[PDB]
């Protein structure tokens, strides 16, 4: 695993030796360079998982989402090209580091064989996300936002941290390994329901879990464009990978604990599709449709039968595609129009038609439209749920039908109609955002060609 | 009838370009690759599966069919 | 479509047939200028009137408020070449 | 009141500059027309051309380390096996039943 | 030019060498895990005439 | 256009002897520059 | 459309309003030309038999029953003309409507072709620049003090003065333009 680590390390003193005008180049083409190495992760086994070494281990879990770890950070950089324009060289090479670092904290979270050190990088990850949040965002409520999406996440790591040395002074060891062919039933105690409860919160608060969903909408619409990236993405799924690990140890008690959760995220969901009908800001809507996507992902975690599991890695990939994908159409809009109101900017159909086009494949593909990846994670799930209970399929279309509204609404209330007549500043579409728009979406409609590389370890 | 009017429309020259940028990229790499593809199935061809011969054992990239894949 | 792409003179022609096809007005008196109250005594309800029939023969409708202040042939087809945007 | 209702020395806020403005062809990479440029064709060359296509055609060779043919054929070799000696096909018993000791109940 | 565009082009081959240096350490990480090589029950296996390890 | 940083307004919340101002700390005072008060 | 709108609608007004409308719905009742026309000399006639009346109250106690006679017999599904707001064919062409400043942001190689149309854009765009500095006075100057009454605009005064706010009158797209 160390032929991926060491490269990303390596870009930091290659960003900081770079030239003043040589940074967004190099930082790019390196980057795309270590994506194409990590992509050989993704031949993985039918058996046990690519054990590396006593400290790094890689499973058909973890490799797409390493994959997709490392291909967001060029079309990060991307992104973060054109707003950081007028800043300094020592400034730029400060964000382009905390990318880096994040990154870093990424890939050896996603490995990580031992469940302190997934703990350990899994909050590491939140100090350069809270920097680049409160330093580059614009707003004077990101600051605000920073301590929610900081105080929020703590107060449900906390209580996971003690759980965890407990577990390893009961059981002698916290490798995956070993808990996985040493793992016994949880007995029905209190004590044993709040050792479940310490197990889960944590990963529920960073879905994030619909009742404690308040951090998202604030930190995605204060963040800079590579953040919410990066959180919609990559960060939403650390909660769903930490919850399909731990989960091995919360057996049969599950069962009954599963359902204050299930409850919460099957209405959640329908709360925050409609949430989203009435939304003023396209940055809140995107965000409100991650919450909805993230609690079915929830369902299918609690209910853990194959095809939850299948149906939910599949999910997450989807959604941290089009989630990136639909933030940076927002962003595209946002620095020609400097509003971020949805109401404001009409009528791109008329001024931008490939814009346009762009819009249309994003709303699409959140529409869950077959036979994308989108869709077969939402089927996989919706066929799970309805085996664990036939009334879910009320919820599951009412949920359905109020995503193919909202989505289609979006489109709809930016593209068409008539243009606004006092803004004259639309200008034509740069190379960089089209290829930009291209690099999220072709991976998306080619991922539909090999579904098994997304579909998890139960495939 | 000379009556032919101007037509107000946005800049077609920037989307056109950006096309004919990423199709010729996409087609540099990916003609090479499907005339390659092609001629290793035609002349190379595929393994065919048959018993192991007794007192050999074969290296772990015989087990598999497709040239390229072994 | 193909509908020929009328000019001032089409509509000017138009307007004064239809205005002549009104038997409240003798035609060798009406002209493209005469006003309609005074130069030939007609009522505000003969002018509605002749705004529907205007609409009614070029197919399209003026809304009341640029309707009530219409009172000569010659402006009628003024609005109506605005409407259209009629070069020649 | 001889406030200047000035708070304090502030800049102008300053207008947005168009890079279509002082170059057309500007690929909106960089103001710098040559770095501009070849920032379009590294990201063009190596995002589309050497990650999508030859990465793509990668995975799509990868070899069969998830055994799909494997297990297709040993189904294949112990269905005509069981067929033909008119065993019943799958067992329910996952494992022999010999070798498992039960707990005496004696109630 | 050789020795001129060094100096502005150095930084370029630092990712390419952390890469071969990383698949190095992987290889001497894996020469400390060989203490089950050839003795798994699922693959005992009677040396080659001319080998000496199974695998590396 | 520009990204949003503290006015003076903004500044004056964290002037004060303490943060959170009552009723009865209202009357205090912020130290000296310098730890230095008059001898009076 | 074009005309500002006053502060209220005065009798008269309401009234023809009224009979225009009351006329359009009988139209949509009588599909026939020879039966609406001779049901439109009746129509006309009974509102002629009060346009002599000189009481104020007496004439607005009318036009409130006809109103609500208009109410229950208005046809509810009335002839529309297509490109009225109703129609079917309203807002057809508006996606085709696009702005002259787009023209700006055109590559040099495509105002290349019809470089007669753009120097005639350069000298409108100049004429604009020089009339906006004499409108803006004129407007300021003829306004009454605290505000416009009403969004009525005067014309031109002197010789080579353009009305004021025009630019976006003059240049609209087309109604077709394509
Ligand atoms: C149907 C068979 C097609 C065969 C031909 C091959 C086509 C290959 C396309 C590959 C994907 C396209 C890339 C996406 C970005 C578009 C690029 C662009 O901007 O166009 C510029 C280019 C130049 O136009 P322009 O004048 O310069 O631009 C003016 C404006 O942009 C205005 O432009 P516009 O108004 O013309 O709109 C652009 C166009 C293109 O933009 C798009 O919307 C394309 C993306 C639509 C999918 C949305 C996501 C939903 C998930 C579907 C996943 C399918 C992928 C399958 C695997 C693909 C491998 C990568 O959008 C549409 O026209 C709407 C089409 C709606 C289709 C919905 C039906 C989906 C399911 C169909 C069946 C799929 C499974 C079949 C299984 C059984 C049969 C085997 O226009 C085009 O070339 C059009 C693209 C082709 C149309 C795609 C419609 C169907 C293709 C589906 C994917 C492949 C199917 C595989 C099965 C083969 C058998
Ligand atoms: C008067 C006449 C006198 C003369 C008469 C005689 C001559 C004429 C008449 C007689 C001949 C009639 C026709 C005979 C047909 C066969 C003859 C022949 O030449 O066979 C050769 C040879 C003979 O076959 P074989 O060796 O016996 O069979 C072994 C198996 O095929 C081994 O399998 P495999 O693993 O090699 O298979 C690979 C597979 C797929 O290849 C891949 O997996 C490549 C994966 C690349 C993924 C990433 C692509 C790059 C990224 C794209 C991003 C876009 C943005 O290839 C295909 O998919 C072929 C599709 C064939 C479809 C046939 C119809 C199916 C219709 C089904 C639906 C029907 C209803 C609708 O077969 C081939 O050469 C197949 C060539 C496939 C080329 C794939 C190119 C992929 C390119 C990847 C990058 C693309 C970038 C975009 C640009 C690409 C360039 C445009
Ligand atoms: C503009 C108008 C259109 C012009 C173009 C016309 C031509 C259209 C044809 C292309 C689309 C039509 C669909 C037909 C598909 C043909 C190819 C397909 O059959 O091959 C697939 C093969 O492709 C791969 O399966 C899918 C590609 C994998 C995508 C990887 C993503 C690239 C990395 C980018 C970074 C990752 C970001 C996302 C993180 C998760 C499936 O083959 P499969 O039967 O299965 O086995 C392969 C061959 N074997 C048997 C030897 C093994
Ligand atoms: C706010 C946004 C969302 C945040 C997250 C919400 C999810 C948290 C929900 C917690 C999951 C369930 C907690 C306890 C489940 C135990 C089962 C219980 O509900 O049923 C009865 C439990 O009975 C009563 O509940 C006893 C406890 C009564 C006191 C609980 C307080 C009630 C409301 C508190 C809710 C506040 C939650 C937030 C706290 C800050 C059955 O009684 P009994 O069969 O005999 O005993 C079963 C347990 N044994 C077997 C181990 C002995
Ligand atoms: C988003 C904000 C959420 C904040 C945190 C939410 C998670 C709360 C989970 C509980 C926190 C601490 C639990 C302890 C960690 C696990 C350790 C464990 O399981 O050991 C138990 C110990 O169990 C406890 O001590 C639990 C005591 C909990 C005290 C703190 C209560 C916190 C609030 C309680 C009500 C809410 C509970 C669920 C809230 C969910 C989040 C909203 C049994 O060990 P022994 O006692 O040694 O062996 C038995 C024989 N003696
Ligand atoms: C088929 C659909 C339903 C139809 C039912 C509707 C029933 C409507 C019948 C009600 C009868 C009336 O007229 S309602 C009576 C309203 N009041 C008056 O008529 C008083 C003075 N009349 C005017 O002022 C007019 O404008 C006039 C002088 C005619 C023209 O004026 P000009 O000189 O400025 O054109």
């Amino acid at each position: 695993m160390l032929k991926i680590i060491i490269p990303t390390t390596m870009l930091l003193p290659m960003t900081w030796m770079s030239k003043h005008n040589m940074i967004w180049i190099n930082a790019t083409v390196h980057s795309l360079l270590i994506s194409l190495i990590s992509l050989s992760l993704l031949n993985q086994l039918g058996e046990n998982s690519l054990n590396f070494s006593l400290t790094f281990f890689s499973d058909s879990l973890s490799a797409p989402l390493l994959v997709l770890t490392t291909w967001l950070l060029p079309l990060m950089l991307m992104a973060s090209q054109s707003h950081l324009s007028k800043e300094t060289t020592t400034r730029k090479k400060l964000y382009i580091t905390m990318l880096i670092l994040l990154q870093l904290f990424l890939i050896m979270t996603f490995t990580a064989t031992e469940l302190i050190l997934f703990y350990i990088l899994f909050e590491a990850t939140l100090v350069p996300t809270l920097i680049i949040i409160t330093r580059w965002g614009n707003q004077t409520e990101r600051l605000n936002a920073g301590l929610y999406f900081l105080f929020y996440t703590l107060a449900g790591s906390l209580p996971l941290l003690v759980a965890l040395v407990y577990i390893q002074n009961t059981t002698g060891s916290l490798n995956f390994l070993i808990i996985h062919y040493w793992s016994h039933p949880l007995s029905n105690s209190w004590s044993n329901i709040f050792m479940w409860l310490a197990c889960i919160m944590a990963f529920m608060v960073k879905m994030p879990l619909y009742g404690l969903h308040l951090w998202l909408p604030k930190a995605h619409v204060e963040a800079p464009i590579a953040g919410s990236m990066v959180l919609a993405a990559v960060l939403l799924k650390l909660g769903g990978y930490g919850m399909m690990r731990i989960t091995t140890i919360l057996n049969p008690l599950t069962n009954y604990m599963a359902y204050p959760f299930l409850m919460l995220s099957m209405w959640g969901m329908i709360m925050t599709s409609s949430i989203c009908l009435r939304q003023t800001d396209l940055k809140s809507l995107i965000a409100y449709s991650s919450v909805s996507h993230m609690a079915l992902v929830i369902v299918a975690i609690m209910i853990q039968t194959p095809w939850s599991f299948m149906g939910a890695t599949a999910l997450m990939i989807a959604h941290g595609l089009t989630s990136s994908m639909l933030f940076c159409l927002a962003n595209t809009n946002y620095e020609r129009v400097h509003s971020r109101t949805m109401i404001l900017a009409r009528g791109l159909q008329t001024l931008l038609p490939l814009m346009a086009t762009w819009w249309l494949v994003a709303s699409l593909t959140n529409l869950a439209l077959p036979p994308s990846i989108n869709l077969i994670g939402e089927l996989f799930i919706i066929t799970a749920s309805f085996s664990w209970s036939n009334i879910t399929i009320i919820l599951m279309g009412m949920n359905m039908m109020i995503t193919a509204l909202y989505s289609l609404y979006m489109l709809i209330t930016t593209q068409r109609g008539k243009y606004t007549h006092h803004i004259n500043n639309i200008k034509p579409s740069f190379t960089r955002e089209n290829a930009l728009m291209a690099l999220h979406i072709l991976p998306l409609l080619l991922l539909t060609l090999n579904p098994k590389m997304i579909l998890g370890p139960l495939y | 009838h000379g009556k032919r009017l101007f037509i107000i429309k946005p800049s077609g020259f920037y989307d056109r370009r950006f096309l004919k940028l990423m199709r010729f990229y996409i087609l540099l790499t990916g003609i090479p690759v499907a005339i390659g593809i092609t001629l290793v199935n035609v002349f190379i061809g595929e393994a065919e599966l048959a018993d192991i011969p007794e007192g050999y054992v074969p290296e772990h990239w015989e087990y598999f069919k497709h040239p390229i894949s072994r | 479509s193909d509908a020929p792409p009328l000019t001032l003179e089409a509509i000017k022609d138009r307007v004064l047939y239809v205005l002549k096809l009104y038997d409240k007005i003798d035609p060798e008196k009406l002209s493209v200028n005469s006003h309609f109250m005074k130069d030939l005594g007609l009522d505000s309800l003969d002018q509605v009137e002749i705004i529907m029939a205007m609409e009614d023969e070029f197919g399209f409708e003026i809304p009341d408020i640029d309707a009530e202040k219409l009172m000569c042939p010659q402006e009628i087809v003024d609005y109506i070449a605005d409407k259209k945007d009629v070069y020649e | 009141p001889p406030e200047p209702t000035i708070r304090l020395q502030e800049d102008p806020d300053p207008e947005d500059e168009n890079l279509y403005e002082k170059n057309p062809d500007s690929h909106g990479y960089d103001k710098d027309p040559i770095v501009d440029l070849w920032n379009m064709r590294v990201v063009f060359f190596f995002g589309f051309s050497i990650v999508l296509v030859l990465g793509s055609t990668f995975v799509a060779y990868l070899p069969d380390y998830r055994m799909q043919e494997w297990a297709r054929r040993e189904a294949e070799r112990l269905v005509k096996y069981r067929e033909a000696n008119g065993l019943p096909l799958m067992e329910s018993n996952c494992f022999d039943p010999n070798k498992i000791q039960l707990p005496e109940d004696e109630d | 030019n050789v020795l001129q565009i060094v100096r502005d082009h150095w930084v370029h081959i630092l990712v390419p060498v952390g890469f071969v240096f990383g698949c190095y350490l992987d290889r001497r990480s894996d020469e400390k895990l060989t203490a089950f090589r050839n003795k798994s029950l699922l693959f005992k296996r009677e040396l080659r005439p001319n080998e000496e390890v199974t695998w590396k | 256009a520009r990204q949003w940083q503290p006015d003076v307004e903004w500044a004056e919340q964290f002037g004060g002897a303490v943060m959170y101002p009552t009723k009865e700390t209202a009357h205090w005072k912020p130290p000296p520059w310098n730890d230095v008060d008059p001898p009076k | 459309a074009f005309s500002a709108p006053a502060a209220y609608l005065t009798h008269q007004q309401k009234v023809l309003r009224l009979y225009k409308r009351a006329l359009r719905h009988l139209e949509s009742w009588c599909v026939h030309r020879d039966k609406y026309r001779y049901f439109a000399c009746l129509m006309r006639a009974r509102f002629d038999e009060h346009k002599n009346e000189k009481d104020m109250v007496k004439a607005t106690q009318l036009l409130r029953q006809a109103e609500e006679e208009f109410w229950y017999g208005q046809h509810p599904q009335p002839y529309i003309f297509p490109e009225s707001p109703g129609g079917t064919s309203y807002e057809r062409y508006e996606c085709y409507k696009v702005p002259e400043w787009c023209l700006d942001d055109w590559h040099p190689s495509e105002k290349a072709m019809y470089p007669d149309y753009f120097a005639k854009r350069e000298q409108w765009k100049r004429l604009r620049r020089e009339s906006w500095e004499r409108e803006v006075k004129q407007l300021q100057e003829e306004t009454p003090p605290g505000g416009p009454r009403t969004e009525a605009l005067p014309p031109a005064r002197k010789e080579g003065d353009l009305p004021p706010l025009w630019w976006h009158i003059v240049t609209r797209p087309r109604e077709r333009p394509m």
